[PDB]
RNA sequence: UUGACCUCAAAUCAGGUAGGAGUACCCGCUGAACUUAAGCAUAUCAAUAAGCGGAGGAAAAGAAACCAACCGGGAUUGCCUUAGUAACGGCGAGUGAAGCGGCAAAAGCUCAAAUUUGAAAUCUGGUACCUUCGGUGCCCGAGUUGUAAUUUGGAGAGGGCAACUUUGGGGCCGUUCCUUGUCUAUGUUCCUUGGAACAGGACGUCAUAGAGGGUGAGAAUCCCGUGUGGCGAGGAGUGCGGUUCUUUGUAAAGUGCCUUCGAAGAGUCGAGUUGUUUGGGAAUGCAGCUCUAAGUGGGUGGUAAAUUCCAUCUAAAGCUAAAUAUUGGCGAGAGACCGAUAGCGAACAAGUACAGUGAUGGAAAGAUGAAAAGAACUUUGAAAAGAGAGUGAAAAAGUACGUGAAAUUGUUGAAAGGGAAGGGCAUUUGAUCAGACAUGGUGUUUUGUAUU
RNA sequence: GGACCAAGGAGUCUAACGUCUAUGCGAGUGUUUGGGUGUAAAACCCAUACGCGUAAUGAAAGUGAACGUAGGUUGGGGCCUCGCAAGAGGUGCACAAUCGACCGAUCCUGAUGUCUUCGGAUGGAUUUGAGUAAGAGCAUAGCUGUUGGGACCCGAAAGAU
RNA sequence: CGAAUUUGGGUAUAGGGGCGAAAGACUAAUCGAACCAUCUAGUAGCUGGUUCCUGCCGAAGUUUCCCUCAGGAUAGCAGAA
RNA sequence: UGGAGGUCAGUGACGAAGCCUAGACCGUAAGGUCGGGUCGAACGGCCUCUAGUGCAGAUCUUGGUGGUAGUAGCAAAUAUUCAAAUGAGAACUUUGAAGACUGAAGUGGGGAAAGGUUCCACGUCAACAGCAGUUGGACGUGGGUUAGUCGAUCCUAAGAGAUGGGGAAGCUCCGUUUCAAAGGCCUGAUUUUAUGCAGGCCACCAUCGAAAGGGAAUCCGGUUAAGAUUCCGGAACCUGGA
RNA sequence: UAUCUAGCGAAACCACAGCCAAGGGAACGGGCUUGGCAGAAUCAGCGGGGAAAGAAGACCCUGUUGAGCUUGACUCUAGUU
RNA sequence: GUGGCCUAUCGAUCCUUUAGUCCCUCGGAAUUUGAGGCUAGAGGUGCCAGAAAAGUUACCACAGGGAUAACUGGCUUGUGG
C-alpha cells in the first residue's frame, strides 16, 4: 500500500495522467524488459525502448517473433518492429503495433547516453 | 446549489396548449421553448437537491461504544461465534488464540508470514487471497475496484516490527490494545472476530478493561454486568431445584380429539 | 399552523439561512494543522515552553468567585516583589498585564511564588555561551499548574453561640434596606432641634 | 539702476505614482420588494438582493474614555455556552444580543502635547566613488510656521552611590521549503481454454513493495509505479553552531535616598432636535442642523431629574502577527455522490453552433475492432450500390459501426372477422409442454463377459 | 386529462421539539468546543466547565418543602399464616378516589424584643401554584406527529432592483 | 393627389418615461405601463398529479370559535401502542 | 432498485450483465428461479447499512413514433410549341425555329441601405432548387475588384461632447465659453553662443457630426472569363514644392 | 379548380371507437338494458351527428388574487408656502 | 336582603385611567420627584371571541367554480293555453 501524500492511487487521475503524458514520459511508460541474457550481461531488469533495439515477442499471436525497432510510436503508445507486419489483401505490408511490456529487449542499441543510463541503473556492461 | 436554475425560463401560462411548467425563451436554439426548473423536467434542478448539512456522523455514547467492543472482544474468544463469522480457524488448538512476544519484534514479511503458517491463521490469510473479486458495480469508478475477505487480527501491546511485518500479508489486520476498534473486532456488525493476541497485549487486557480485582484505567468505567447470571437457561429449567416444584406435564402433542 | 398539545417553538429561520449555513467539516482536518502548526512552532523556537507563564486570578462574578483560574499576566507589582523588570520578564517568557491590580494580599503572594518557581525552574541561556539545551519542555502551563487554595481542615469543632446564621441573614438584609431611610430619620430629627 | 519672501502658475523639465481586471472571502455606502402577518399600513423579509466605492493573502479588530459590582477580571479575534435568554414587538406575526465560564491563539506598543539651543544634531535629489534592495566625498534644496535624539500615562522628565549583562555590522560551511532530478525487489516457468492469458491448474519468488494505472480479458511478481532508503543539475538565507575585519576604547539600559514636577488630542465631548438603525426599552449606534464645554476634569455604571460617597477607565491621533473567513485563482488528496435526458450549460472544435438591433438567450452531440487488418479482386449497374470474394474471434462489429428495447413497419407462418376490439367463468377443438417408471425394496433365460 | 412508446418524474433534508419504543448509565447523565494519540477525516484515550436533571413559588423583593412508621380511609396485584375441596386473617409496592400534613403566593391575627419602626414568632382562612410527601433523568437511535425553511411536485394576475 | 403633401438619411426625446391633430394610440408582430437579467423555486385557503404487493382495523360531512361560509382550530368519529 | 460493511475462499470469456421468447416451475401477489436464441466483461444469494429507491395519467419533461395519408394539396402574375445536341436518363440544360410577354414611373441599363463573393471559369449526383434536372445564386477547386482627377478623407447642420469650473456617497451629471494666467508664422538671431532673444501681428475661443448638404482637378477609344471616369493608347486638368 | 394519372407530399385532431328506437342514467348514449337489426373492400359529394376542432369562459360568482383610472377613502410624499 | 318577581338589557389582549396597600423595582449605596409592577374597576370593539379602511373598470388580468347566475334539457304547472 502507499504511505505518502502525494502519491493518489485514484483511477481516474492515474488513466488522465497515463493517456495526457508527453512524449518524455511516454518513453519511460514504454520500458521494456531485458531477456535473460541481457540481464545477465549487464544487471538491468528494464530499460526505455529505442528504436534500433533489437527484440523478441513474447507475448501474443508473434511470441517468438525476433527483429529490430522501426519506430516508437510514443504518440500510439507502441512499438513497430521490421518483418512484424501485416500483409493486406492489397498486398500492402502494414506494421503491427504491440507494447513494449510484451517484449524482451535481446540487443540493445548502445550510445554514450544509453551506457551512462545503464551504469546509472546499475550496469557494468 | 445552483444546477437546473441557470436558466431565465418563465411560464408561458394558459391558452398556448402546453403544460404550465416554465420554459425557456428565445429562439433559434432547440433549447428555446423548453420546459425548465422543475424535477420532472430534462435538465431541471432534482427534487430536494442533497445538502451538505446532513446529518454524517453519528453520536454513541462512550458507555455503549465501551459495552460493544467489550462484547466483541469476548465473541472473539467464542469459538462457534468466529466459525459463523468464517475465519477458517479449524485447525488452530485453541481460541483465544495467544502467541509470544517474538511476533511484537518480528521484522520481515516472509518470517510474519511463516508466523502465521506455523500458528494456524495461514487458512484465513488464503480465504481473504482467493476472495478477491471485482465489486459488483459503479464501486469500481469510486476508487473501490476490488473487495475481499477479513483475515485475522493481529493484537499487540508494543509496536517492533509487527505492524510493517504485517502490513504487506493481505486480509491481516493489526491493533493496538489500548485502541481495539469495534470495526476491527466486529466487521459487519458481525461478532466473533478471528484475533491473534501477543502474550502482552493478553495481559494488558486486565489492565485495559479492568476486572473483578482491578480497574479499567477507564475513568469511571467498569464492564458490563450480565442480566441473566448464566445463558444455560436449559439446564436452569432442567434443574432438580424447579423441575420438583413443577407440575406433571403433558405429551409435547396434543391427541386429535373428535 | 397551531395543532395539537405542542410547545410553543421559536425556530429562527424566516431568512436566508441556507447560505448562512457553516457545518464544521474540517474538524479533524483543521485539528491535525493546529497540532501540525504547534509541532512548527516548537520546531522554531526549539528551546522555548511554546507559551508563557500566566498567574493565577480570582474570577470576577459572584457565581464564579469561588473558582481560582489563569489570568493574562502578571502585575507590575507582582513582578517588582519577585524581582525582574517589566521588560526582562516580557523577555524570558513571562506574561506581563499592566492594567491588573493587585488588591488582593493572598493572590499577590500566589502569584509571587509562581514566579519565583519559575525563575527556579528555567535556565537563561547565555547570548554567547554553548548554548547547554534541556530537553524543552512545551507548556509551562503543565508544569506551573493553578492549584485551587485550600479554605478549611477537613475535620474542625463545632462552634455554636446561638445565632442561627438565618436571623443574621435577615438582619444584614434588614439594614441593607432600610438604611436610608434610618438616615433620613437621623438627620430630620437633628435639623427639627 | 537691484536682490528677497508669500501665494499662484508653466514646461514633451528630472524621477515617480493613480486609474483597469478579478472580486469566493474582507471594509464601507446605498438600498428594495416579493414574502409572513392567513387581509393590511408599523413590523417581517432585511440593516438582505440589486447598485456604488476600496484592499489583501487574509481583511477587519486590536492593547480599554472595556467588562464588572466581584475575594474582582484585563488588547483583539474565533469556537462551545450564555440563549431562543434579558429585552424589542398592531407585546401580534415575529425578532433578540452581552458580561461571566471552558477553550483555540496569544504580543506588544508610538505619535502630539517639553529648549539640543554650546551649535537642524534631520531628510529628498544632482554629481562622483564602491562591497549597489544600498553605503560613503561634495553640492543644491527641504526645513525653525519645526526635521533628529528624548517621554506616551503601564508612565516619564538639568543629578549623584557600595560588588553589577550586553554590544553591533556586509560574507562562508551548514538547522530549514521546493522547480525538483536520479538510483534502489520478486515468473512472464509448464498444462488447459482463448484471437489475445492479464482466466483456471502445478510449482515458485519478493514483500517496510498484495496502492493505483498500462499492457490484445480479474496481472504484487510484464511495464510504470508503490514501500524503504541513498546520491544530486538550483533558489530563499538572524526561529542559529563555528569561521569572518574587528569593537567607531567619553556608544544605550535598573534601585535601599527625591531638590521639582508631570505638558496628555475642541465645532470635540456634552445637550437638544430630526431621520435611520439596534434587543437597548423617557431614545443602542450613526448622520444632518442648533447650541456648545471642562480641568481632581471627562466618559461609563442598560429608567428620565441637585447629591453625603462610590466604582471603573482616560475619548475626540496612530501601528500591530496568530487563532477566524474564503461557491475566485494556483497546487494536491479524497468520496457509502452522478454516471451521457444523470453529473456543471458544456465528458466532444461549449459559452461553441445558432437566435435577438440590443441587453441577453444558448443547445444537440461519448462507445467499430486487440489491431483498419476500413473489404484486394471478379461480376451486374450510368452511378449510388448489389451479388460473390476477402480481413476479422465475431461483418448477428462495415465507418448510416458495442447488445441494439418499445412505440411503429415489411415479409413469411398460424388464426378469427354479418355495425368495433379487448375481458371473466366453464368446456371443447387445434397447437405446444412439464411432471415414478436409472431409484432407501425384492433379485437373475449373461444387453457388448468394484460383478451385467 | 389521456394518439402511442421509451427514459426521467413528485412527503425530502435540516434546526428546535411532542408521544411512543430500543439501548447505555443512572441522582446523575452527555468523550468527539477542545486536548492526547493515531495504521494522517477513522479509531482509541482525557474534565475544572457547560447543557438538562436533582425545588418550588411569586410581578418582584424574597421565602423555600416530615406534628406522624413520609399520615389516615376505600380499593389493590403479589407475598406470608392457613383446615381434605370454603374462604378467613396479616402485609400490602404500582395505581386510582378521598381527608389531611409540609413549601411558595394572597388575605388575615400579630409575641418575646426593639436603630418605636423595625424584625415576624404564634395562630389561621369556602383562596391560590406547572409544587413536597424514599428522586428519574440524561444521552443516542427509530417510526409517527409539529413549526420555520423552495418544504410533496408543477402552476399566477402581480411587486422590486 | 401641389400640399396641415409624400419620402430617404442624419439627429433629439426611454418606461410611471417618451411621444400623441387624442384612438389609451404608438414606443422593434410586445402597451390601460415595453423588453432583458435578477430578487424568484415570489405567494396561492385554488386546479392538476402524487410511482410495489398482501394482511388486519376502519371513518366523516356533525359541535363550538374564527372578516368565519371553497379554509382552519376544537370536540366527536378511526388507527396504533 | 442504485450504492455500503460482512460473508458465500459465491457465478462468469468453457460466456457476466443486458435484451428477445402465446417454453417450464414456484408464490395469493409484489415477484423469484430456470430452458432456448442474441452478446462480450462483469454480476449475484444471505445478514445488515443507506437512499436522488418502484409510474398510466400531472393540457407532465425530453426524445422517438403513428393513424389521419399516398390524403389536403403543389390552381394568382395570359404560354408555350418543333427539331437538333449533350447525356445513362431531357417538359424543364444548350443551340436554332416559331409563338408570345414586359411595352421606356419596363420583366430594360445603373446605383443608395443591406448582403458578402452570391461575380467569373472549370467537373457530376449526396443533399438543396416543395416535379425533374445533364441546369443553378447549390457542391468542390480556383480566378477576380488597379484612381492625384469617382467617393471617403476636409467643412460645418440639427446635434453629440472633453477641458475650466460646479454637483453627486458614487457609477457619474451639468456645462461648451462659461466667476480659467487657455495659442500659432517671417526674417534679424542661423556656429569663438542657441532655436536662447527689448525681433512683429495679434487673439480661431477643443473635438466629433453628411459616401444625398458645401467641395481642387479626366475625357475619348480600346482592352477582361470576370475590373475599369481606376488598366493600355492618345489628349488634358488641379494641388503642393528654391 | 375540384376530378383521374406521374412525381412530390404535410396538418389539425385522436381514451377506445364509430348504425339506430326507447328506457333508465349526472335528468339529451357509440357503448349499458330491451328491442330493431346486422355481410368484404370501397370512390365522389355532403354538412345531420360526433353535445366535432380551435382557447385551463373574456359574461357571472367566489378568492381575505391583482392591475389601469377617480375621489370629501385610509396613510403618506415630491414640490410649494 | 349579595339590585330590580323570573326568563334579555352586553365586551378580550395591548394601551390609557382611577382605587388599594403606600406593598415590590429602577440592578454601585439613595433625600426626593418621575417611571415600572401587584389586586379591582372605567375608557370598546353592535361584523357584539373584539381590522384601522372609498369608489370605478364597457381597457382589463389571474386562480378557480357548473359549490353559482345568463340558453337548451330535467322535475313542477302557480301563471299562461
Amino acid at each position: 500500500a502507499k504511505q505518502s501524500l502525494d502519491v493518489s492511487s485514484d483511477r481516474r487521475k492515474a488513466r488522465k495522467a497515463y493517456f495526457t503524458a508527453p512524449s518524455s514520459q511516454r518513453r519511460v511508460l514504454l520500458s521494456a524488459p531485458l531477456s535473460k541474457e541481457l540481464r545477465a550481461q549487464y544487471g538491468i531488469k528494464a530499460l526505455p525502448i529505442r528504436r534500433d533495439d533489437e527484440v523478441l515477442v513474447v507475448r501474443g499471436s508473434k511470441k517468438g517473433q525476433e527483429g529490430k525497432i522501426s519506430s516508437v510510436y510514443r504518440l500510439k503508445f507502441a512499438v513497430q518492429v521490421d518483418k512484424v507486419t501485416k500483409e493486406k489483401v492489397n498486398g500492402a505490408s502494414v506494421p503491427i503495433n504491440l507494447h513494449p511490456s510484451k517484449l524482451v529487449i535481446t540487443k540493445l542499441h548502445l550510445d554514450k547516453d544509453r551506457k551512462a543510463l545503464i551504469q546509472r541503473k546499475g550496469g557494468k556492461l | 446549489e445552483k444546477a437546473g436554475h441557470q436558466t431565465s425560463a418563465e411560464s408561458w401560462g394558459t391558452g398556448r396548449a402546453v403544460a404550465r411548467i416554465p420554459r425557456v425563451g428565445g429562439g433559434g436554439t432547440g433549447r428555446s421553448g423548453q420546459g425548465a426548473f422543475g424535477n420532472m423536467c430534462r435538465g431541471g434542478r432534482m427534487f430536494a437537491p442533497t445538502k451538505t448539512w446532513r446529518k454524517w456522523n453519528v453520536k454513541v455514547n462512550h458507555n455503549e461504544k465501551r459495552y460493544a467492543t467489550a462484547s466483541a472482544i469476548a465473541a472473539t474468544a467464542v469459538a462457534s461465534l468466529v466459525l459463523a463469522r468464517g475465519h477458517r480457524v479449524e485447525k488452530i488448538p485453541e481460541i483465544p488464540l495467544v502467541v509470544s512476544t517474538d511476533l511484537e519484534s518480528i521484522q520481515k514479511t516472509k518470517e510474519a508470514v511463516a508466523a502465521l503458517k506455523a500458528v494456524g491463521a495461514h487458512s484465513d490469510l488464503l480465504k481473504v487471497l482467493k476472495s478477491k473479486k471485482l465489486r459488483a458495480g459503479k464501486g469500481k469508478y469510486r476508487n473501490r475496484r476490488w473487495t475481499q475477505r477479513r483475515g485475522p487480527l493481529v493484537v499487540y501491546a508494543e509496536d517492533n516490527g509487527i505492524v510493517k511485518a504485517l502490513r504487506n500479508v493481505p486480509g491481516v489486520e493489526t491493533a493496538n490494545v489500548a485502541s481495539l476498534n469495534l470495526l476491527q473486532l466486529a466487521p459487519g456488525a458481525h461478532l466473533g472476530r478471528f484475533v491473534i493476541w501477543t502474550e502482552a497485549a493478553f495481559t494488558k487486557l486486565d489492565q485495559v478493561w479492568g476486572s473483578e480485582t482491578v480497574a479499567s484505567s477507564k475513568v469511571g468505567y467498569t464492564l458490563p454486568s450480565h442480566i441473566i447470571s448464566t445463558s444455560d437457561v436449559t439446564r436452569i429449567i432442567n434443574s432438580s431445584e424447579i423441575q420438583s416444584a413443577i407440575r406433571p406435564a403433558g405429551q409435547a402433542t396434543q391427541k386429535r380429539t373428535h | 399552523a397551531i395543532s395539537k398539545n405542542l410547545p410553543i417553538l421559536k425556530n429562527h429561520f424566516r431568512k436566508h439561512w441556507q447560505e448562512r449555513v457553516k457545518v464544521h467539516f474540517d474538524q479533524a482536518g483543521k485539528k491535525v494543522s493546529r497540532r501540525n502548526a504547534r509541532a512548527t512552532r516548537a520546531a522554531k523556537i526549539a528551546p522555548r515552553p511554546l507559551d508563557l507563564l500566566r498567574p493565577v486570578v480570582r474570577a470576577p462574578t459572584v457565581k464564579y468567585n469561588r473558582k481560582v483560574r489563569a489570568g493574562r499576566g502578571f502585575t507590575l507589582a507582582e513582578v517588582k516583589a519577585a524581582g525582574l523588570t517589566a521588560a526582562y520578564a516580557r523577555t524570558i517568557g513571562i506574561a506581563v498585564d499592566h492594567r491588573r491590580q493587585n488588591r488582593n494580599q493572598e493572590i499577590f503572594d500566589a502569584n509571587v511564588q509562581r514566579l519565583k518557581e519559575y525563575q527556579s525552574k528555567i535556565i537563561v541561556f547565555p547570548r554567547n555561551g554553548k548554548a547547554p539545551e534541556a530537553e524543552q519542555v512545551l507548556s509551562a502551563a503543565a508544569t506551573f499548574p493553578i492549584a485551587q487554595p485550600a479554605t478549611d481542615v477537613e475535620a474542625r469543632a463545632v462552634q455554636d453561640n446561638g445565632e442561627s446564621a438565618f436571623r443574621t441573614l435577615r438582619l444584614a438584609r434588614s439594614e441593607k434596606k432600610f438604611r436610608g431611610i434610618r438616615e433620613k430619620r437621623a438627620r430630620e430629627k437633628a435639623e427639627a432641634e
